[PDB]
């Protein structure tokens, strides 16, 4: 057995009396795979989009372009955008429109929620939060996605507001890191929330977030499009007149 | 790239040399005109030392190098003016055109002949035009020409004048580092006959500038530390007039001529003393110089300053004779005792906070150590007197002598204090009282008891070892005087050829510390006595510790080594009986650079397995390797430490396992963490398989250094480990003595033997027996306790700055910092980088520290060294 | 002249020296190998004098005993407990219960006693070093220095006059005042001049994660202190380990009260610590507990206050005696220009004057530099000043 | 190895040649003496036999343990991974100088005797908060200030570059520096420039990470951070947005507002304790200085306070000139029109406007930017 074949963090077989190296076992599952199987994000693609063409264009111009074509940005001599924020009423498409984008451009999709089951897959103690980058920069073209919980999306304030231990302060730390002190490129951050007027002032400075996209509730045409998309998975009958069904709904959500 | 266009020189002037072969004949005007025009253009471009690649000298190497090489010899029609324009044009490019070994090919352009007065045209360069030519000529051409044939043709006749002109011109434009390169060329050319170069440079230095003299003298003294014996003598005789003839200070020449006394000749020292006595220069400078001319650097200077004007000018020699020691004692007990010195510290004995006669004997040494700086005790050592009637009769004598050691440097009432307990009529009490009286009057050099009281004790030597305990004190009290009367008186004691071998050994040690130079009859008598006694005997090394030591001390302080060779030829015997072969050889090598000589001396037997055949020779070689440390220039220390580690500690059974740490004490005495941790590694460990007593001696030499620091408490921790292991009777006394000696009081820690600036130090002679005192077993019971305590007593206690005026008005105005360790710097050469200190007291100035002045003081008395600068008042700075 | 030859010779000599060092073979050190010159003699003797002659000798704890026969009960952390006896060479006198002992691997026999546990996070607090400040640069507070040294050092230095006079010296002392006054510097000086231990501890180190840990740490500290002869403990920022018992409503901040109660209990009742002297410092003493400030624990209450007029002159003189200034600078005027200031401000004034001198080119700081440094440091920075709201200790 | 630092000649003088010759002669004599026993009385291989037998004694199965206590007579108590601890002996070829409690010690498998000391395993937090390479270009990209730069230089750069000016007149460099002012004014950019230019190791941390979700974890973080900073090298510690540790409260914190006080006390202890500090420089930055504890910013901890005011018209024009140096501007656009866009416009708005205008030009596939691009960009950015 040659040493150069013995890469770190590998499975081997050791004899009994002398504990000498004997073989090399097939492999071990990486922590990223375990974490993503625990989270279970329901991946999708572009064909499951209803009435979100302009949003697709806007997010394509910021996420897809400065990876495949950096020379196009270097010609104009401008900085490459790094952060995107998405806001709108809940159940409108934001996570689906960030997973489809991540899937089509072949990027490693990572999401963080501050839980504690996955804490063993990041670090033993993880006193800080930037340690995730150690696991991220080895999958260079990656995307980090964090969604604001209903504590502010639905419950807003607890009586005096104050600060949210989740989401916002983590994003502040991440955006402070990759603002000049980061060497690795092709790492980006996506934010999802609602009612942007409750964001803290430190995150509304012009130089922090490079684009903000809106997700209004669907109108009649978008509702009909979603009904058409989601009516395929059932044995249907010829002639349903889905226009009337779409008109009945007073535009609640998607 | 691009070629041509702007290169006007490489077009017309390059084709002109090509057509020169057709222009050699029927064109005499052009051959000079083109040369002059090219020389003028080159001089215009070369007026600045910034464009090395000249358009004519550097661009001609494509094809004109051969033309220049083929100019003088391939013409056959050179004139008396064309030859100058040929040699001048060929000497510039040929020096750099050739390869690295170009010093042997400089004779084809410049060394062949001197064209006109090229030194006039060489003032526009630093080391390119003519300085480079002179250096190249002196490197190889003049070195082979002038080695034994200095008188030769123009290659050596005008070569010397050109070299002198170049040396003058180096220190003629700015007196920059080129002036320092001038001394290098003066030393390289005629190194053995450096007197001619020194004489040539003295004329330039005297008339050059008033401020260009101190730096040259400092550089000369800096480079005087390494040269051949004849070269060293020439350097010491050439730098003497630098501070006396060219300079008018008239005070650093007599002080700096100490290195010209032992190395060159005694006659030089006598002439310097006579000149200093003749050149009175009123009294201030002469008195300041002569104050430290009694026992600080040299002695026997109180007999040549007794001129016919002994009123105010020549009478000060009397103050040097006897008043100097009393003044030193008064200063030690006046400015230090009234500031920080208590009546009785006694702090070492109380350290055992956190029963045999050995403890009683070590108590005397502890009391003496803590009773330093005129620590007179009036019945304060009653414990020693009480123990004197119980056991340890020799220990009782040591305790009695500790009373005198308490009252060090006392000649006023020390005799009465010793006589208070002297009246005992014991075979050891009389010896102890005599030793105490001798230690008390150390350095006085007065006629108190030359043949009145000391002779009274010597005339009753019909008894035991009391006879031997009556010559070490008398010899110590007359160590600083080389009078032949005392030496003659002490010679009959050694030559008595009686059963008192100890008396003969002490007489040899006492006389070695008195006279070490001329009067070879004493050395011959000692050798004859050794041959008569030790030949028909095979006893212990009492003879080896007295015959080799006496022979080395009697012939100590002579770098010629001819006397040592004569003694070796007259003492031809077996290597075991020739233990003085390396001892006398190293006694005559007090201070010098002898790395090659040391290697040759160790080449007789490097290892040889030490098969019990030349054990004395091996011990002498080990002691010799401890030498070459008086002025090691902080260079040989590391190599010596590495050699000791890789040769003695790495391999050894008896010689390398016992005396390997002995050389550590002689290496230095200040105390550094590296040595203190290397020795502790080999001393703290038990290593019971080896000679544990040798390990104890190793610890005693690890703590042999004085001036203890706050880390010495760690040794106290080992004291706890010494309760069960390292038995008390064999290690407790040694450990206690080592702990106490380092922290005696606060001052009087100077055991490095360095006086003023760089003095080799005769005090090492007093330390010479001490290094030979601890080389065997049985600790110290009869002989060691009588010599290990009072081996050296010539240390200057504390003070470094005082007025020492007639009224002694000024007290202290200084600012301390680290010592000066710079060689080449700007005009105000920096001293150190520890300016973070400033005090207004005259207390301890620190070992490796120097104090500067301000407020327009400038120390107008000495300004060089002395530790007792008068610092005359000046008010020229508003 | 022959610069190239000399340089080549020197380079060859250095290369030969490195090659010779490589030749001697003092190499490896990947696994922790000592240089061959060190263990050259220790190569074979230990093979037959340290491998088989020495045993593993596990460590256990005796729990109790019984009379007329040893029959000792031995407990271990992971295996079971046994009944055992001694060995031949050990006396039954020094086999007292509740202490660690050595035990065989096969027959389980006591061999040697052992020292108890130490909790290394408590062992790291020993200073083992001495700072480099003395009493000579603590000017302005001579009376406080005298009053502190009368109790901290003198009884430990000459313990014969107090015993002769039948007087028991005080034990504790507290130092309070505004921030910057000098307390920690005086503690540094005391630790420098001392000769016994110096166990330093900061209150913020006693805030642990699990319940019932601070009291354990205090117990270990006092046990380790009592083990040695007699030596000192220093508490820094004591106002973070206990203010006052105020338990109202939901129980908040009371485990720290248990830590403070253990610390209080260790200084009084049922054979107090005895020969241990503690000294504490704080900047807002108005919030400490009443039961901690009574005599018997904090007998002395030295106070550090802002210097009046001559303390400022002394601080100026001792902080600028290593300067490069002319002969005509008067410090009385500079002292009069800062009516209420601390030593830190004066040191900063000196440093800024030096920096202004260094600013352009000059080598000697002038009086105008001192005046403008005072103007820019005292008058301009008085926005922050930290002082006005701590003179009321709030 | 500092064998002989006396190379003061440093020229073609005879002094350098003489010193080199003396050192070479001493080294040659030492080498000859060392090889005399290596070639005259070897009596054994002494080169490969020693390693062979020390490997023979040291078995091939080799376990690990942690030191707990050591006794002077060359043995110590070591605890095993399982939990049992022994009273094994210490061998004599284990260079017993780096044996420290808590260090991983390599033990034998038969009798568990100490046979080696093992190196460390880096640390998964050092690489987290250590800067590897320089961020961007130096002070030439800043513009506008020209006065705070000299102060930060005097505080940081000069002692490293020229530790001689302070030694001439014996003063110490200023201890601490703090930067305050309105947001978006160039504090972090100057910190980036300092990190780029300097040569010492750079450590950074955001002040919002000093509060943890357990009791007694903030002080531990501060202690460990300063231990790392003091143990690497001459270094620089950058703590920005420190005031955020006090102006925000999170329900994830187990303790209330007292743990913040304990963290503050630990921070003051680390900044101005009584143990030797070494050589560490601290830089702080905030935009709300009125909420910090005054006792934290007393002279002797933070020595310099530097304010960053809002830019003026000249600085606005300079920032336009800086940020459009590599942009193909059409002749229609003029910077003076955009100078008076807002009364209190800041530096970040310039970069925001320029970048978003470039993006808007990129949308329509136009390389040259026009006036309408800027006109819509300023309205889209500022007015919302
Ligand atoms: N009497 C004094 N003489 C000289 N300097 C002093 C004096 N008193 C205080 N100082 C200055 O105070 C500085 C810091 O003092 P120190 O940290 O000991 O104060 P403190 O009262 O313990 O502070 P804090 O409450 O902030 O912990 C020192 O660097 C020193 O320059
Ligand atoms: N004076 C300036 N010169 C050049 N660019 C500037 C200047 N001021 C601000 N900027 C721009 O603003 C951007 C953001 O500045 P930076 O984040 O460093 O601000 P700050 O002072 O740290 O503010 P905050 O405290 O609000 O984070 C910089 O990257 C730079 O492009
Ligand atoms: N425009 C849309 N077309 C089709 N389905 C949609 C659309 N928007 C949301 N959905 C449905 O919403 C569900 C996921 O909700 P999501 O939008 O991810 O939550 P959030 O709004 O918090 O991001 C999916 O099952 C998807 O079918
Ligand atoms: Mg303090
Ligand atoms: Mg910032």
């Amino acid at each position: 057995i040659d040493i150069n074949d013995v890469t770190p963090n590998c499975r081997v077989a050791l004899r009994n009396d002398s504990y000498t190296l004997h073989k090399i076992l097939p492999n071990k599952v990486d922590p990223l795979v375990s974490l993503m199987m625990v989270e279970k994000v329901p991946d999708s693609t572009y064909e499951m989009i209803g009435g979100l063409d302009k949003q697709i264009k806007e997010i394509k111009e910021v996420i897809e372009l400065p990876v495949k074509h950096p020379e196009l940005f270097e010609a104009l001599g401008i900085a490459q955008p790094k952060g995107v924020l998405l806001y709108g009423p809940p159940g409108t498409g934001k996570t689906l429109l960030a997973r489809a984008v991540a899937h089509h451009t072949d990027c490693t999709f990572i999401r963080v929620s501050g839980s504690e089951l996955v804490q063993k897959f990041i670090g033993e103690g993880a006193r800080m939060v930037r340690e995730l980058f150690v696991m991220a920069r080895e999958h260079a073209p990656s995307i980090i996605f964090m969604d604001e919980i209903d504590s502010i999306g639905s419950s807003r304030l607890e009586g005096g507001s104050g600060g949210d231990s989740e989401v916002q302060r983590t994003m502040l730390e991440l955006l402070n890191q990759l603002d000049g002190f980061e060497a690795t490129k092709n790492i980006k951050v996506i934010m999802a929330t609602n009612r942007i007027d409750i964001l803290d002032s430190a995150l509304l400075r012009p130089g922090r977030i490079d684009r903000k996209i809106e997700f209004p509730p669907p109108n009649e045409e978008a509702r009909l499009d979603i009904l058409k998309i989601h009516s395929r998975k059932m044995n249907l009958t010829r002639g349903i007149n889905l226009r009337k069904i779409a008109e009945l709904m007073p535009g609640a959500s998607g | 790239m691009e070629e041509g266009g702007r290169d006007k020189a490489p077009v017309q002037p390059q084709q002109s040399p090509a057509a020169a072969p057709g222009g050699t004949d029927e064109k005499p005007s052009g051959k000079e005109r083109r040369d002059a025009g090219d020389k003028d253009k080159e001089q215009e471009l070369s007026e600045e030392d910034k464009q090395l690649q000249d358009e004519l000298e550097m661009l001609v190497e494509r094809l004109g190098e051969k033309d220049t090489s083929l100019y003088r010899p391939a013409l056959e029609e050179l004139r008396r003016q064309i030859r100058s324009s040929t040699t001048s044009m060929t000497s510039v490019p040929k020096p750099l055109k050739f390869l690295r070994p170009h010093y042997g090919k400089l004779k084809e352009i410049y060394e062949n002949m001197a064209p006109g007065e090229n030194k006039r045209f060489a003032a526009d360069i630093i080391s390119v035009l003519a300085m480079t030519m002179s250096g190249e000529r002196e490197c190889l051409k003049y070195r082979l020409v002038g080695s034994q044939e200095e008188l030769a043709s123009w290659g050596h006749e005008y070569v010397r004048h050109l070299a002198g002109e170049v040396a003058k011109e180096w220190q003629e434009l700015d007196d920059a580092e080129k002036v320092q390169r001038e001394p290098l060329l003066t030393l390289v050319k005629e190194i053995v006959p450096y007197n001619m170069a020194h004489n040539a440079e003295h004329e330039a230095c005297d008339l050059l500038m008033e401020i260009e003299q101190v730096d040259m003298l400092e550089k000369d003294i800096d480079e005087n530390a390494y040269a051949k014996v004849c070269l060293y003598l020439t350097s010491c005789v050439n730098y003497v007039p630098e501070p006396e003839n060219s300079a008018l200070l008239r005070c650093a020449l007599g002080v700096f001529r100490k290195f010209s006394r032992f190395p060159e000749a005694l006659r030089l020292a006598l002439m310097l003393n006579d000149m200093e006595l003749v050149e009175d220069i009123f009294t201030s400078c002469k008195d300041v110089v002569v104050q430290k001319q009694m026992a600080f650097m040299l002695g026997r200077h109180g007999v040549f300053l007794e001129l016919s004007e002994d009123v105010e000018e020549y009478e000060d020699l009397t103050e040097i004779m006897s008043n100097v020691q009393l003044n030193s004692n008064f200063l030690a007990l006046a400015r230090e005792l009234d500031i920080m010195e208590p009546k009785v510290p006694d702090d070492i004995y109380k350290t055992h906070l956190e029963d045999s006669a050995r403890m009683n004997l070590a108590s005397s040494f502890v009391n003496g150590f803590v009773n330093a700086a005129f620590g007179q005790d009036k019945l304060l050592t009653d414990d020693g007197n009480k123990w004197l009637y119980k056991n340890k009769d020799h220990g009782m004598l040591s305790a009695a002598a500790s009373l005198g050691m308490i009252l060090l440097w006392d000649v006023d009432g020390g005799l009465t204090q010793i006589d208070k307990y002297l009246y005992s009529s014991e075979d050891y009490i009389k010896s102890g009282a005599l030793l105490a009286c001798g230690i008390v009057n150390s350095g006085v050099r007065n006629e108190c008891d030359p043949a009145l009281a000391l002779l009274s004790d010597y005339v009753l030597h019909n008894s035991n070892t009391m006879r031997l305990g009556s010559i070490f004190g008398l010899g110590l009290a007359y160590a600083g005087s080389n009078r032949e009367d005392v030496l003659t008186l002490l010679l009959p004691v050694m030559g008595d050829s009686k059963s008192s071998m100890e008396v003969a050994g002490v007489t040899a040690l006492a006389c070695g510390m008195i006279a070490v130079g001329s009067c070879n009859g004493d050395v011959t008598s000692t050798i004859l006595q050794t041959i008569m006694e030790k030949s028909e005997t095979e006893l212990k090394d009492t003879y080896a510790r007295w015959l080799p030591l006496g022979l080395g001390l009697n012939h100590l302080g002579k770098g010629e080594a001819i006397e040592a060779i004569l003694a070796a030829l007259e003492v031809v015997s077996e290597p075991f009986r020739s233990f003085a072969n390396t001892l006398v050889d190293v006694c005559a090598y007090a201070g010098s650079g002898n790395v090659l000589k040391v290697q040759q001396l160790l080449h007789i037997c490097s290892e040889h397995f030490d098969s019990k055949e030349k054990e004395e020779d091996k011990d002498k070689k080990e002691k010799k390797d401890k030498d070459k440390k008086e002025a090691p220039a902080d260079m040989g220390a590391h190599q010596g430490v590495a050699v000791l580690g890789i040769a003695l500690i790495a391999m050894g059974e008896e010689i390398g396992a016992e005396m390997a740490l002995r050389t550590f004490g002689h290496l230095l005495r200040y105390g550094e963490p590296t040595l203190r941790r290397a020795v502790p590694l080999a001393l703290a460990l038990i290593s019971v398989s080896n000679p544990r007593l040798n390990i104890l001696d190793t610890l005693s030499k690890f703590s042999h250094d004085a001036d203890p620091e706050v880390s010495y408490n760690s040794i106290f921790a080992m004291g706890m480990v010494g309760s069960g292991t390292n038995n008390a009777r064999l290690a407790a006394m040694l450990r206690q003595l080592a702990q106490y000696h380092a922290k005696d009081p606060n001052n009087l820690f100077m055991v490095r033997l360095a006086q003023g600036l760089t003095h080799l130090g005769k005090g090492t002679l007093t330390l010479c027996p001490y290094h030979s005192d601890r080389q065997l077993m049985s600790q110290v019971a009869v002989a060691g306790l009588l010599t290990v305590l009072v081996s050296f007593l010539d240390v200057r206690n504390i003070i470094l700055g005082k007025s020492h005026y007639v009224l002694y008005g000024l007290v202290a105005a200084m600012q301390p910092r680290m010592l000066v360790t710079f060689d080449e710097e700007l005009r105000p050469l920096p001293v150190s980088v520890r300016v973070g200190q400033a005090v207004d007291v005259v207390g301890q100035a620190g070992k490796p520290k120097t104090i500067t002045g301000f407020q327009t003081h400038t120390t107008p008395v000495l300004l060089a060294h002395g530790e007792r600068a008068e610092l005359a008042t000046e008010e020229f700075l508003p | 002249t022959y610069s190239r030859q000399i340089k080549q010779v020197e380079d060859d000599i250095q290369q030969l020296l490195k090659k010779i060092n490589e030749l001697t073979g003092i190499k490896e050190s990947d696994t922790g190998l000592a240089p061959p010159a060190l263990w050259d003699l220790a190569a074979d003797k230990q093979t037959l004098q340290s491998e088989q002659p020495l045993q593993v000798a596990r460590c256990t704890k005796i729990i109790n005993a019984d009379s007329e026969d040893p029959k000792y009960i031995i407990n271990v952390k992971q295996f079971a407990k046994f009944v055992v006896d001694l060995s031949d060479q050990v006396a039954p006198t020094d086999i007292e219960e509740g202490m660690r002992v050595g035990v065989d691997r096969n027959k389980y026999q006591i061999h040697i006693p052992l020292p108890p546990k130490i909790d290394p996070t408590v062992t790291m607090m020993q200073v083992e070093e001495k700072p480099d400040v003395t009493y000579s640069d603590v000017g302005g507070c001579k009376e406080q220095i005298e009053k502190l040294r009368e109790v901290v050092e003198t009884p430990l230095l000459h313990p014969e006059r107090f015993v002769n006079l039948g007087i028991e010296p005080p034990k504790g002392v507290l130092l309070f005042g505004p921030p910057g006054t000098g307390k920690t510097l005086c503690a540094r000086a005391v630790a420098n001049r001392t000769d016994a231990c110096f166990i330093r501890v900061i209150g913020s180190e006693l805030v642990q994660k699990y319940v019932g840990e601070g009291a354990r740490m205090v117990r270990e500290l006092f046990e380790m202190a009592r083990t040695k002869k007699a030596c000192l403990i220093f508490f820094d920022e004591i106002d973070a380990i206990g203010g006052a018992r105020f338990d109202d409503g939901a129980g908040g901040d009371n485990e720290v009260q248990r830590t403070m109660l253990e610390l209080i209990n260790q200084l009084d009742g049922f054979d107090p610590r005895g020969n241990i002297k503690v000294l504490m410092a704080t900047n807002r003493p108005d919030t400490l507990d009443p039961a901690l400030m009574r005599p018997g624990r904090l007998d002395r209450k030295i106070e550090f206050s802002l210097p009046d007029l001559e303390g400022r002159t002394h601080i100026f003189k001792i902080h600028a005696r290593s300067m490069s200034v002319e002969r005509d600078i008067r410090f009385e005027l500079l002292a009069r220009l800062c009516p209420n200031s601390t030593g830190a401000e004066i040191r900063s004034v000196c440093t800024e004057a030096g920096m202004f001198a260094i600013r352009a080119r000059r080598k000697i700081a002038t009086e105008k530099d001192f005046l403008e440094a005072v103007n820019k440091v005292i008058k301009s920075y008085a926005k922050f000043s930290a002082t006005p709201r701590y003179m009321t200790y709030n | 190895a500092s064998k002989l630092p006396l190379v003061t000649p440093h020229t073609q003088c005879r002094l350098k040649l003489l010193k080199l010759e003396r050192i070479k002669d001493y080294l040659l004599m030492e080498e000859e003496f060392i090889r005399n026993q290596e070639q005259m009385k070897p009596l054994e291989e002494k080169q490969e036999e020693e390693r062979s037998k020390v490997d023979d004694l040291r078995g091939t199965p080799m376990s690990v343990g942690t030191l707990e206590e050591i006794i002077d007579d060359n043995h110590a108590i070591v605890s095993t991974s399982v939990g049992s601890e022994h009273y094994v002996s210490i061998l004599s070829f284990v260079d017993k100088d780096l044996l420290e409690p808590g260090c991983s010690v390599l033990l034998n498998h038969k009798v568990h005797a100490v046979i080696g000391v093992l190196m460390d395993d880096t640390d998964p937090l050092v690489t987290v908060m250590k800067v590897e390479k320089a961020p961007q270009e130096t002070y030439a990209d800043i513009g506008g200030l020209d006065n705070q730069i000299q102060e930060i230089k005097e505080s940081v750069e000069l002692p490293l570059t020229h530790p001689e000016y302070y030694e001439e007149m014996g003063i110490k460099p200023p201890k601490g520096v703090i930067l305050y002012g309105p947001p978006g004014t160039g504090k972090t950019l100057l910190a980036k420039a300092v990190a780029n230019q300097t040569s010492a190791t750079f450590l950074r941390v955001v002040g919002s990470e000093l509060i943890q979700k357990y009791l007694g974890d903030g002080p531990k973080l501060v202690r460990e951070l300063f231990r790392v900073a003091e143990e690497h090298a001459p270094s620089i510690v950058f703590i920005d947005e420190i005031d955020a540790i006090g102006t925000k409260r999170y329900d994830s914190n187990s303790g209330g507002e007292r743990e913040i006080q304990r963290t503050m006390l630990e921070l003051l202890n680390q900044l101005d304790g009584f143990d030797s500090r070494g050589d560490v420089k601290v830089i702080m930055a905030t935009n709300r200085i009125e909420t910090l504890d005054p006792a934290l910013i007393r002279p002797g901890r933070i020595d310099r306070k530097i304010e960053f005011p809002l830019p003026d018209e000249k600085t606005k024009k300079r920032i336009f000139q800086i940020h459009t140096s590599r942009m193909t501007l059409a002749d229609d656009v003029t910077l003076d029109d955009l100078i008076m866009a807002k009364d209190d416009l800041s530096g970040a708005d310039i970069k925001a406007i320029c970048t978003e205008a470039g993006l808007m030009a990129l949308r329509e596939r136009r390389m040259k930017v026009t006036n309408e691009d800027f006109k819509k960009s300023k309205e889209n950015v500022l007015y919302k």
